[PDB]
RNA sequence: GACCAAUCUAUCACCCUAUAGAAGAACUAAUGUUAGUAUAAGUAACAUGAAAACAUUCUCCUCCGCAUAAGCCUGCGUCAGA
RNA sequence: GCUAAACCUAGCCCCAAACCCACUCCACCUUACUACCAGCAACCUUAGCCAAACCAUUUACAUAAAGUAUAGGCGAUAGAAAUUGUGGCGCAAUAGAUAUAGUACCGCAAGGGAAAGAUGAAAAAUUAUAACCAAGCAUAAUAUAGCAAGGACUAACCCCUAUACCUUCUGCAUAAUGAAUUAACUAGAAAUAACUUUGCAAGGAGAGCCAAAGCUAAGACCCCCGAAACCAGACGAGCUACCUAAGAACAGCUAAGAGCACACCCGUCUAUGUAGCAAAAUAGUGGGAAGAUUUAUAGGUAGAGGCGACAAACCUACCGAGCCUGGUGAUAGCUGGUUGUCCAAGAUAGAAUCUUAGUUCAACUUUAAAUUUGCCCACAGAACCAAAUCCCCUUGUAAAUUUAACUGU
């Protein structure tokens, strides 16, 4: 032959190194190993958004469970927390609820106070308390 | 397995060989040798071609019309078959037309 | 360069022509003539056919410009050298090698002369027993040999002949017919 | 491909952030080639960048093998014992400096 | 071709010191080219693994199988070599440690079907390896009782940490 | 074109290049070209301006093949022309003939066979 | 079309095009409208006058005719007396 | 016989790596390896911790008694680390006790 | 459009790399071809009449057997090992 | 570790150079390897596939002139002269000649056709290298669940996810074909013309060819396997159909191309067999069995033919006309495939076509370049027998025309 193939086994090894823990011929035969590695890479690249959504849902469920244990709901709690210029993501909320029950208890108390103040305002239109905890701090 | 095991021996190569040290020498004799011999006559190869690029079919027709008078029977038949196949594939089969 | 590789196509291959296992008969893959590129030991589908040749000429002015460029490169690079007569006091390769090493020339000193008939026996014998130094007449000067070697050596007559033959290429009329003809003005 | 690849929890080698800061890089061995077009970048580095790099942090010692090598490599050892033997085959001076 | 089991018998270890164990002597032996299948040889090997040499020979002497006599002769030759060459005093203090049986170099023949066809008839050949280690045989791994299962469950429940957080 | 009458067949025939293999042809020769040649040295006016002199000076490169039987003349450089020399060209017009004669020249015509 | 001949190994020109067309150095192909010599009694004078006039070719048609010809036909035409002498060269053009 | 060479070299390197992975040799001291320095390495180690101290004393602080005995036995065919180590451990214990008493 | 695994050629290299010239220059498939090996699978098919001193005897069947034209060429005798 | 994996040297292709071989001893045209005895032999236009989308006349066997004249269902095409003038940028046992050899094997016949081997200085070295590299197994069998993989997890499973690849077609896991892996072989050769860069310039090229800025030189572009089927001569009546010469067979019983019934000839039916005993077998019921009966031996009838109690049946297992050779690597609007990484632009109104499974033009799309207007645009302008549409300044913008290319729809 003329300048035939002389560097093929290394390609097979590089393709199989990612298949050193599969079942069946997927960890030996190159034909099926190629498709297996391709599918594995595609799924690993597509599962990032799924992982993000799963983590978000898990944090939401944890915060809802903490609120229920403290005596509140997740939507109302989030609304009251947002209605106080106290922006806090869900990860920190879950971490506090897990490793800081007193912090989450104080946060739930503040949320309930804000809820009651908003209800009183909507009922009587203020005049002129405007909620001691309400009244956002203006900026310029 | 397709790949062998033991490496090969040291492929010795004499860069200063008699032909390498004299490769290309005595060429271009026309531009300075008051034009006495064309470089196309320096190459040592076939007799039917010695300074004409051409193509496959053209080279085959050349070899036929220049050596076909003293070629073997089987060789001449194979050359004729090759010429006919090349013609049928070029002047009919292909693309861009 | 003139290639020489030649394969055997499916037609030029010996044997074959029948029809093993008919189409609608056996349940094997459809096949026609044995020795096909899909079989073992058959002919090559596409390959080198006959001895090819990548021959093609270039303008003489392009060659002259290339030679001038090679000369300028060998000169500006502190590699060119001019002499008066390629002679030696004895004619031993050891003496020439020692002189080249002392003068800090290099290893591959390309010596050039003219005529080829006026070569002295001393330098001839000194160069006919080495692998780096080679005696080549001015008539046989190219670019490959100049770029392959390190330094270059020339003499007054060689330089004059080279300059004349490289300047004649400039300021000339059309060839009309091959320059091999006698020509009046041209010698 | 995490299931088929080992993992490790984030941590430090000695909590250098608390007290003093110790350079984790230990030594550097350059295998430059004198005659060879496959180490021009490494040569230019060892010429006009290695001195500045060594003087910018005296807590690291660098060596220069300068042996007949066909592929220039760099051995980056560490205190814990890890070794990162990388290759710098055909690389600009800026790329080698950044690496 | 690849002979190695016969070469393993020439391994040499350095001289042991007084403050060191006895190190049970290992034995290696195998017969090449055996006109027999491989699945039955592996069955016989699995049958003769944890048992000693005496029980192995006793079971082989009453095993209606062609390979039984071959395995018995192989074990007898291995015991003789161990008592003679490898230097071993006790003849019954040897037990089987490893036993396999791989295929050999097979030929090819024709069977001739009832039509214009046929099939390849390979001459299945096999081998037989055995490893006899000095000393008495080890006891069989007893089944884990309920206490072991409870301990494993308690360990698994105690070795669990929070997930997806600090 | 799939089977229909191709475009290059639907057009009828005509005697366009009928006798094209025999129609005499001559390379044009401009008076400005002659003046430029005389000024650049080649084709000196001290000798007859025969076809050999023009071929040597390489002013109008012709070819024996291609049904060419000499060289013709053109009345381009009618003005700013001063050569004064016997010119020999196969064809010539009255305008250029007079333009050359008034300058002291002698216009003539000949016929060169193929060989 | 014959891309490669069987004797010399070169291209071949279709004589039909050479007989039904006319080459010009300017890069255009001249032709003649068909029907200029059949059923002339039923054609109105305007139609007969329009049919007795030459016509040029399109870009694709000109390229096809060129492909069907060789470089030999692209030579000049310094005829002693030809009516198409003032058409081989095109002057006054800006894209 | 494939006309490959670089692929053969890569395969030989892979086989050498596999052999090294098979029977890995014992971990030899880094001092015996080729690329190694003593004075420069000691200076780099001293400058890494960000301070300044004598070099001869630091060198002597690394010489043990068993090492000196082995060197003498080999030569038959540079002080010690007793007082220095004692002072170091005493100072470390005192500092740790003081810190624990001041903070706890 | 930008790169690039393998080879030969001219160039310092020389624990394997660079500049240009060439493609029989780069396989998960063409009921593709060659070589070994899984799959049904140890599944389908299969023979050797009985006792015994291995001398010998017993049970059953037979349209089969004898020599030859056609046809084969040493093809169940001895000697040693399989 | 069983089985395995590599070695490279014998030899092959090209021309470069000469023009080659050929009876020791017997034997060889009769039945070839046969010591021996009365009878004609020779010279033959090659056809055919294929392209014109069929196909009859038609289609090929140093340089320039010139792919010109000329011939041609004047269309697909064919195409002259006078003049001129001693090594491999090769192959290294699936490659190279098929070759260790034209060897068995199919075979009565023409005819087709492969591999043997691997360390070396001593195999008259005992004694083995370093195990490691694919496919099948042992060391080491499985433990809810579901394209065999991911996020993970302190952990294997347990938690959530997602309908194998390629080709076709508007549409896919689809139940449309392809597939058991591994190692080797295996599928884009270039053209008038065009684009980019070198050198000179109204000239260049190492005669010939082109010139109202041109030419030269280089770089870059045109796949494989697959039928039915024809021509000319060999090989084929040892089985089948017919003919020719000389021979053989037909118990017995009842009594004449008579009847039953041995041997014997063929097989109307059942059952088994269906990769079996057999690429056409086993039992009786079946017709004949001194006659149009069967058969041992030899010769003759060969494909546009022979033969034929016509079954258009047979002619060596497949005969609506057996195989081989050389034309045929035939052709083919048709099935299948057409090998490494990454970036960008990238969906078509219709017409013709012995045509709608195919081709061309047009239209869409891509590249380099010169030009200036490209789209919604506002008053208005645009017919007697409803949503609407065309031109359209300022206004948003940056798009549009053309030139030279060429694949793709
Ligand atoms: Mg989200
Ligand atoms: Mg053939
Ligand atoms: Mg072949
Ligand atoms: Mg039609
Ligand atoms: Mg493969
Ligand atoms: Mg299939
Ligand atoms: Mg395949
Ligand atoms: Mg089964
Ligand atoms: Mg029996
Ligand atoms: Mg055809
Ligand atoms: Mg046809
Ligand atoms: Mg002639
Ligand atoms: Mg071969
Ligand atoms: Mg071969
Ligand atoms: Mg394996
Ligand atoms: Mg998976
Ligand atoms: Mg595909
Ligand atoms: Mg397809
Ligand atoms: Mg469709
Ligand atoms: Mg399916
Ligand atoms: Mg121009
Ligand atoms: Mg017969
Ligand atoms: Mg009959
Ligand atoms: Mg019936
Ligand atoms: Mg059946
Ligand atoms: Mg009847
Ligand atoms: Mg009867
Ligand atoms: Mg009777
Ligand atoms: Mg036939
Ligand atoms: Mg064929
Ligand atoms: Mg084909
Ligand atoms: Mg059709
Ligand atoms: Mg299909
Ligand atoms: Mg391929
Ligand atoms: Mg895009
Ligand atoms: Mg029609």
């Amino acid at each position: 032959l003329r300048n035939r193939v002389t560097d093929r086994y290394f390609r097979i090894q590089e393709v199989l190194k990612h298949a050193r823990h599969f079942r069946g011929r997927k960890n030996r035969c190159y034909r099926l190993a190629v498709r297996t590695v391709i599918r594995a890479f595609v799924k690993c690249t597509k599962a990032r958004y799924l992982k993000k959504k799963n983590m978000r849902t898990l944090w939401i469920n944890r915060i809802t469970a903490a609120s229920q244990e403290h005596g509140l709901k997740y939507p109302a709690l989030i609304g009251n927390l947002v209605k106080c210029q106290v922006e806090l993501n869900r990860k920190v909320l879950a971490d506090l609820a897990i490793y800081e029950p007193k912090t989450f208890k104080s946060l739930a108390a503040l949320a309930s106070r804000r809820r009651h103040e908003g209800f009183a305002a909507a009922l009587g239109d203020g005049k002129e308390p405007e909620g001691i905890f309400s009244r956002v701090v203006q900026y310029h | 397995i397709g790949i062998r095991l033991t490496l090969p021996p040291p492929k010795v190569v004499d860069r200063w060989n008699e032909k390498r040290a004299m490769f290309g020498v005595y060429d271009n004799i026309g531009i300075l040798g008051n034009f006495e011999k064309h470089p196309k006559e320096l190459i040592r190869g076939p007799i039917w071609l010695r300074g004409w690029k051409g193509n496959e079919l053209q080279r085959c027709i050349r070899k036929r019309k220049m050596v076909g008078s003293r070629m073997f029977a089987d060789d001449l038949h194979n050359l004729n078959k090759r010429i006919r196949y090349l013609y049928k594939h070029f002047n009919r089969h292909g693309k861009f037309r | 360069r003139i290639s020489y590789a030649k394969t055997k196509t499916r037609a030029e291959v010996r044997g074959g022509g029948r029809k093993p296992w008919p189409q609608k008969g056996t349940g094997r893959a459809r096949h026609g003539s044995i020795r096909s590129p899909l079989w073992r030991g058959g002919g090559v589908a596409h390959g080198p056919r006959g001895p090819t040749s990548y021959y093609y000429m270039l303008p003489m002015k392009v060659r002259a410009l290339g030679l001038k460029v090679a000369l300028t490169v060998k000169l500006a690079q502190d590699d060119l050298h001019i002499m008066d007569s390629l002679e030696l006091p004895t004619g031993d390769p050891q003496y020439l090698t020692e002189l080249a090493h002392y003068r800090r020339w290099g290893d591959s000193v390309l010596l050039v002369d003219l005529t080829h008939e006026e070569m002295p026996q001393s330098i001839v014998e000194a160069t006919s027993r080495l692998k780096t130094f080679n005696l080549i007449p001015a008539v046989g000067l190219n670019v490959h040999s100049m770029l392959k070697h390190q330094t270059l050596v020339l003499t007054l007559p060689t330089v004059a002949f080279l300059e004349d033959k490289l300047l004649w290429q400039d300021s000339r009329y059309r060839p009309l017919y091959p320059f091999s003809l006698p020509y009046s003005d041209f010698p | 491909t995490a299931r088929g690849t080992p993992s490790r929890f984030l941590a430090s080698v000695l909590h250098n952030g608390l007290g003093r800061y110790v350079q984790q890089l230990q030594r550097l061995s350059f295998s430059v080639s004198r005659d060879g077009a496959s180490s021009r970048g490494a040569r230019e580095f060892v010429e006009r960048e290695v001195i500045d790099f060594a003087r910018r942090n005296p807590g690291v010692v660098i060596y220069v093998n300068s042996r007949p090598c066909c592929v220039p490599r760099v051995v980056a050892e560490y205190l814990n014992g890890a070794v990162r033997e990388e290759s710098i085959h055909c690389k600009s001076v800026e790329e080698i400096s950044t690496l | 071709i690849s002979r190695k089991w016969e070469k393993k018998n020439k391994i040499v270890y350095p001289p042991q010191l007084p403050g060191e164990p006895r190190r049970p002597a290992e034995i290696y032996h195998c017969r090449r080219q055996i006109k027999y299948s491989k699945d039955k040889m592996w069955y016989l090997a699995k049958l003769i693994r944890g048992m000693s040499i005496d029980q192995a020979l006793a079971q082989l002497e009453f095993n209606d199988k062609k390979g039984a006599k071959i395995i018995k002769e192989v074990l007898l030759e291995a015991q003789d070599m161990a008592v003679r060459d490898h230097n071993v005093e006790f003849r019954s203090n040897l037990y089987i440690a490893e036993s396999t049986s791989g295929r050999g170099q097979c030929l090819k023949r024709i069977r001739y079907h009832g039509r214009g066809r046929f099939g390849i008839m390979e001459k299945v050949y096999c081998h037989y390896f055995v490893k006899l280690v000095e000393g008495p045989p080890p006891p069989p791994e007893p089944p884990k009782t309920a206490v072991a299962h409870a301990k494993e469950y308690i360990q698994q429940l105690r070795s669990r940490t929070i997930v997806h957080t600090l | 074109e799939g089977g229909q009458t191709p475009f290059y067949i639907r057009i009828p025939k005509y005697g366009f290049n009928e006798g094209h293999s025999f129609r005499r042809q001559y390379k044009p020769l401009s008076l400005n070209r002659l003046q430029y040649l005389i000024d650049l040295g080649r084709v000196d006016p001290s000798q007859p301006i025969d076809l050999t002199q023009l071929v040597n000076g390489r002013g109008v490169t012709i070819q024996p093949l291609k049904r060419d039987y000499g060289v013709q003349l053109v009345e381009e450089g009618a003005d700013t022309f001063t050569a004064k020399v016997n010119i020999e060209v196969q064809l010539a017009s009255e305008l250029a003939i007079a333009a050359i004669e008034k300058n002291g020249g002698v216009v003539t015509t000949a016929f060169y066979d193929p060989r | 079309l014959t891309y490669f001949s069987a004797r010399k190994g070169k291209r071949k020109t279709v004589k039909a095009v050479i007989d039904r067309f006319l080459r010009l150095h300017c890069g255009l192909w001249v032709r003649r409208k068909a029907g200029y010599k059949k059923k002339l009694w039923k054609k109105t004078p305007a139609r007969k006058k329009r049919l007795r006039e030459f016509v040029f070719c399109n870009k694709t048609q000109s390229k096809l005719l060129d492909k069907m010809t060789t470089s030999f036909w692209k030579r000049r035409n310094w005829y002693v007396d030809d009516p198409y002498q003032k058409y081989h060269d095109r002057t006054n053009l800006k894209v | 016989v494939k006309k490959g060479f670089r692929a053969a070299f890569r395969f030989q390197k892979e086989l050498e790596r596999q052999r090294l992975l098979r029977c890995p040799p014992p971990p030899v001291r880094r001092s015996e390896k080729p690329n190694w320095d003593y004075h420069a390495e000691i200076q780099a180690f001293g400058h890494r911790l960000q301070e300044n101290f004598s070099l001869d004393l630091l060198k002597t602080a690394f010489v043990n008694s068993c090492y000196i005995k082995s060197e003498e036995a080999k030569r038959q065919q540079l002080k010690s680390n007793q007082e220095l180590s004692e002072q170091g451990t005493s100072f470390s214990q005192t500092c740790l006790t003081q810190f624990l008493e001041d903070e706890y």
